[PDB]
RNA sequence: CGGGGCGGACUGUCCCCAGUGCGCCCCGGGCGGGUCGCGCCG
RNA sequence: CUCAACCUAUUCUCAAACUUUAAAUGGGUAAGAAGCCCGGCUCGCUGGCGUGGAGCCGGGCGUGGAAUGCGAGUGCCUAG
RNA sequence: GACCCCAGAAAAGGUGUUGGUUGAUAUAGACAGCAGGACGGUGGCCAUGGAAGUCGGAAUCCGCUAAGGAGUGUGUAACA
RNA sequence: GAGCAGAAGGGCAAAAGCUCGCUUGAUCUUGAUUUUCAGUACGAAUACAGACCGUGAAAGCGGGGCCUCACGAUCCUUCU
RNA sequence: GUCUACGGCCAUACCACCCUGAACGCGCCCGAUCUCGUCUGAUCUCGGAAGCUAAGCAGGGUCGGGCCUGGUUAGUACUUGGAUGGGAGACCGCCUGGGAAUACCGGGUGCUGUAGGCUU
């Protein structure tokens, strides 16, 4: 009739079989869950970077 | 004793102090909190407020923003240097108030270099005015009021002070609710009644009145009147030249220190050693009456 | 009625005292833990004997009060009613449950049955003082008294002076210097530290 | 069994210490958060608007996101056998700056300021770390006093 | 010799009248604080129920109104007359201010009227010296300090030395 | 382990009674660290 | 004069659902080239300000910035 | 009696023996044995049916002394 | 040492409690996130962004209750 | 040497009582016409300037309480890891590392940022 309720016995032989892994971090993580303002703000300055790109090249020169 | 003591060691040793300026009752932290806390996504720009102080005798305003180490103050005024210009008695009073107001926010300016852009308003109205920020120039300067622990109801001298302020051409967000002619029955704005209180004419209204009532009692209440010939006709143009003076010239000249003997007159703390001593000595005496009984 | 104490000999469970927990819990049966002349002064009775337990171990209130009473009969008997005063320092703070016999095992929390003293390794479970020709009736009394309890004790006459915490041989002293003030049984001492005022009290 | 409760186990977690209540000081409000800096997540109870989880209390993560009164955290959490980074928003009285991310930045300064003024002055300096070393062979004055000689005591019953 | 701004003054009187009940008696009473005053009085509504009394919470059961000034002097004066200049060794209280009641109004310097009662009345003299304010201001409010306080042998050398008044030691 | 000369401050010994500290300078004694240090010994 | 209560200074004994103090073992993070330092450009966000923040474009820095050990990363299907 | 788990024991006792702690007596004669004395006020007071050193309640002294308790126990109705 | 609706715990003093005044942020929307977790849902919650508002002199604060509980898929129905 | 305005840390800053406070200042203080609030010009708001440092405030004091920081308690309590250690057990000792808290005894009694005054 009764039996075991609950144990974490192996588990932690379990999770290390295996390696517990840090996630994967890497350069350029992703923009989820940002300011929607500034994340909109920032999509403006990219899309006018563009311009003023021959002011750029001229100063590296 | 019938009692317990409340204020026993136990209370004591759990008693937590607030902090000192609440303790000395100066600082509304609340209010502060609220008032001087920047936004965390607009990083290191400064949160600038007005502070208004109105003391027995002086009136304080003050433009400061908040830091870690503590407030910074860029900017101060006082009523106590307004004799330098036209005004010269009357002072801790609204058209006091207006009057450092104007120059705290006319020293301001012109330390920031914006005074030919951002005049204000020059022909005093009580009329509500806001300055807005011209296109191509440096925008207008922003700040909030700071009345601390004053009652803010409507006529107190904190909204002459601000009044003052943004005539002067510092924008801080502010209805006519709180200035002197505003009707609460009828929740209008009179925009006179104001105009006559940042001029003084009540206090002109007050002297006239006395010196049909009572002499005696003129002379007590307006004492410092009768000296620098102060008179209710010519009050208000005194604080229209004090208004234009201080639109000219308002730049402050510290005065220059003085040279100071170094001469203490507090007490310094006694040493360990003066204690042991002092309390060696008043064993040493009760010990030798006791001898002599 | 009452189970053997070899039931209730170790500390086996969490400290459970009578609280809003713990509810309905008989009394303890010692209610007295202090006898013979207890209003005697400090300096009247300036030998102490210990009996100290050796076992981390629970005594039951029933325990304690036959003990007390044991030492107390030998104690009169020995030194008179007014030659003792004997303290036990050790109270039955400790609920001991019972889970009288739904069925079985189901439900199985006890209710209150009694109390006990835990007690631990050197700890003091009962003092005699008294005058020092009285050393050996106190160690016999005290002796007579550890046949009440389950485990191994041992008689260990102080180096205090009587139920305080000060030596025995610089206890005179200090009352001469003022550094200690006899209030009923025990002492006060006396820092030198604090308002002048209390200072000039004494010496005066 | 146990509840599920978001602040269960948290009676001296979330508390106050002892003759630290009341107004919260307001140099935590004036602290500046970037993204990219560190931060340990301690999680006052005095605040209850922005509080982070119990299993967030004592953890140190980075900054990625700032908004008016919190800040966007990306901090590792682990889950059994696997470590995954959350994403907590947290307001910025639960959290302070991390001060190993500090003392390495200071290291970094130091590093980079030494190797570039040892180019200049010629020799060859230590830059990396090492582990405390056994200790150097040195010599014990005795100054003409002879050591004391000492001896266990015997035991005494105590109380 | 004495600082002028330790001389004891009358900080306020503090007129009360309780009423068993609501309705007429506590309106009559109320009236009778507004002749011997000039000014509108304050009710006081019951803290708790009690049986014994026949009062409930929220009720409304007293009548109060405090005086400050030469009308506080005026009316002490009165009261004082009424009670012919002597007071009770207990009635000053330990910090340093009194009190004392009477049971007919209408000889304080009143004239009967048939629709208004006979109430009677406490009046508590609060004493105080300049400065006592700083207790409550708004701002940098404080304590007054030992030496400023008024203990109960001031208040009845003031009383004394002020209407000649006679301590009676009960 | 301490000595000389000037400003405060304490004591129920108050007749220039007694005692404690601080800032400047003049000395006396002992201990530790660097010193082209300087010599001697190993 | 005595016994209570009450207060004051002490005294014996305690707490899983008490606590000022408070370990050991333990949990997180960091120990660099995705870094550091220079210039410049974009922004509709922010704004006293050439402000703040973020993004982007060039340039220069290698003593590879604790120890020890080890080759790692990643996907699909999947039994018991 | 005889070896982790482990397969049997406690409180309490011992003039068995072995170590150890602390104290005391003794060539001014210890200890143990054998051998002498162990008195007088006084059959102390109150308890009583009899309580005499010895059922009990307090007292606990004095002289002669080398020394003797107004009593350690047996015993008597109480003495002896 | 009170109170904050309730169980308890945390929190709170010119507060978060009490009394007034004005109100309907207990409203209309899209996403992200936290908690349980399989990193599924529901519930509850946090930080934003866009509207329209409330209050306050203003800074601000508010999209329910100081925080931790107070709740409900497919199919069908009903309303907008 | 200090104070005022605004503060940061939030008692080394608090609490009790006593003493001193020059100059500005801060206050107490004087009044209710206007502004504005009250049962009450007490508070709040406003207009002042005869008086006063009595109070707040500042500094100092107290074999002061508290608080802060040391010593002691004490290598004690507790504790990581080890043993075919002891013991009938309860528990205890050792090896390998870490290591407290009272009582008790000392020392200390706010540091400081910005702006503006006074102090020969
Ligand atoms: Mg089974
Ligand atoms: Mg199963
Ligand atoms: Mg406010
Ligand atoms: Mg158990
Ligand atoms: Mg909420
Ligand atoms: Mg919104
Ligand atoms: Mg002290
Ligand atoms: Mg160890």
């Amino acid at each position: 009739a009764k039996s075991k309720n609950h144990t974490t016995h192996n588990q932690s032989r379990k999770w290390h079989r295996n390696g517990i892994k840090k996630p994967r971090s890497q350069r350029y993580e992703s923009l989820k869950g940002v300011d929607p303002k500034f994340l909109r703000n920032m999509r403006f300055a990219k899309k006018h970077n563009k311009k003023g790109l021959k002011k750029m090249q001229a100063n590296n020169a | 004793g019938f009692v317990k003591v409340v204020k026993n060691k136990a209370y004591f040793k759990r008693y937590q102090v607030k902090f000192r300026r609440r303790r000395e009752g100066k600082t509304d932290y609340y209010a502060r909190k609220r008032l001087v806390i920047q936004d965390k996504n607009k990083y290191n720009t400064p949160k600038y407020r007005m502070i208004v102080r109105v003391t027995n005798r002086d009136i304080i305003c003050q433009i400061a923003y908040a830091r870690i180490e503590g407030d910074m103050i860029v900017c101060a005024a006082y009523a106590h240097e307004l004799p330098k210009y036209g005004v010269k008695v009357g002072l801790t009073n609204y058209a006091a108030a207006y009057c450092t107001g104007l120059l705290l926010a006319r020293r301001l300016l012109n330390r920031f270099g914006m005074d030919k852009i951002y005049e204000g308003q020059v022909e005093v109205t009580g009329d509500e005015y806001n300055v807005e920020s011209i296109d191509g120039q440096p925008g207008a300067f922003t700040c909030y009021l700071d009345a601390g622990l004053a009652r803010t109801t409507t006529g107190n001298k904190v909204f002459g002070a601000l009044k003052g302020a943004v005539d002067g051409g510092l924008s801080i967000p502010h209805s006519t609710k709180r200035f002197p002619g505003y009707d609460s029955e009828s929740k209008e704005f009179n925009a006179e009644v104001h105009r006559k209180h940042i001029m003084g004419q009540n206090v002109a209204d007050y002297m006239r009145y006395l010196m049909e009532e009572d002499e005696d009692a003129y002379k007590k209440q307006f004492s410092q009147y009768i000296k620098n010939s102060v008179t209710p006709d010519m009050m208000e143009e005194m604080y229209k030249k004090a208004h234009a003076a201080i639109r000219e010239n308002p730049v402050y000249e510290k005065k220059p220190k003085k040279e100071v003997k170094k001469k203490r007159w507090n007490r310094p703390k006694m040493s360990l050693a003066q204690k042991k001593d002092r309390v060696a000595q008043k064993k040493a005496s009760f010990l030798r009456a006791q001898e002599r009984a | 009625g009452r189970r053997p104490a070899r039931c209730y000999r170790y500390c086996k469970n969490k400290p459970y005292p009578k609280s809003r927990f713990c509810r309905g819990v008989p009394d303890a049966k010692i209610r007295i833990f202090d006898l013979g002349r207890k209003k005697a002064k400090v300096d009247e009775f300036p030998l102490g004997g210990h009996m100290v337990s050796d076992e981390y171990e629970q005594l039951s209130s029933e325990a304690l009060e036959a003990a007390r009473i044991c030492a107390n009969k030998y104690m009169v008997k020995s030194c008179g009613r007014d030659g003792f005063h004997m303290r036990v320092r050790l109270h039955p703070f400790h609920v001991i449950r019972i889970n009288k016999m739904q069925t079985g095992m189901r439900g199985a929390f006890g209710k209150p049955q009694g109390t006990v003293a835990r007690v631990h390794i050197g700890q003091v479970i009962m003092s005699i003082r008294t005058k020092l020709q009285n050393e050996e009736h106190v160690i016999e009394a005290l002796r007579r008294a550890k046949f009440k309890f389950p485990g191994r004790q041992k008689i260990h006459i102080s180096k205090k002076w009587g139920f305080t915490k000060f030596n025995a041989d610089e206890f005179e002293d200090m009352v001469a210097k003022k550094c200690l003030i006899p209030d009923g049984c025990g002492v006060k001492y006396v820092p030198s530290h604090g308002p002048l005022d209390k200072w000039r009290v004494l010496h005066s | 069994t146990n509840t599920k409760g978001k602040r269960r186990g948290t009676r001296y977690m979330f508390s106050r210490p002892f003759r630290k209540h009341g107004v919260v000081p307001l140099a935590t409000y004036m602290r500046i958060y970037k993204k990219g800096d560190i931060v340990d997540i301690k999680g006052m109870g005095t605040v209850q608007k922005g509080m982070p989880h119990k299993c967030y209390h004592g953890k140190t993560g980075r900054v990625y996101n700032v908004t008016q009164h919190a800040v966007g955290i990306v901090v590792n959490k682990q889950v059994k056998g696997k470590i995954l980074a959350k994403r907590i928003n947290v307001r910025i009285e639960h959290i302070k700056h991390s001060k190993s991310r500090d003392s390495f930045l200071k290291r970094v300064k130091e590093n980079d300021q030494k190797k570039k003024e040892a180019k200049e002055k010629g020799t060859w300096v230590q830059l990396k770390r090492q582990p405390a070393p056994p200790r150097e062979a040195h010599f014990v004055r005795t100054n003409g006093k002879e050591p004391e000689l000492l001896e266990p005591i015997p035991y005494e019953f105590m109380a | 010799k004495e600082n002028p701004m330790r001389e004891l003054r009358i900080r306020k009187l503090c007129l009360n009248i309780c009423v068993g009940e609501s309705g007429d008696r506590l309106t009559r009473a109320a009236k009778v604080l507004e002749q011997l005053t000039g000014q509108t009085p304050v009710f006081s509504k019951a803290r708790y129920t009690v049986r014994s009394f026949g009062i409930r919470r929220n009720e409304k059961i007293a009548v109060h109104c405090t005086v400050r000034g030469a009308k506080a002097e005026e009316i002490l004066e009165k009261g004082l007359k009424v009670r012919e200049y002597e007071l009770r060794k207990n009635n000053f209280s330990d910090t340093g201010n009194f009190g004392f009641g009477i049971q007919e109004h209408i000889d304080l310097g009143i004239k009967y009227d048939p629709s208004i009662g006979i109430y009677g009345l406490d009046f508590y003299v609060v004493l105080g010296r300049p400065g006592f304010s700083i207790a409550d201001k708004k701002r940098r409010t404080g304590c007054i300090g030992a030496k400023h306080r008024i203990s109960k042998e001031e208040a009845m050398r003031w009383f004394q030395q002020k209407y000649d008044g006679i301590i009676l030691p009960g």
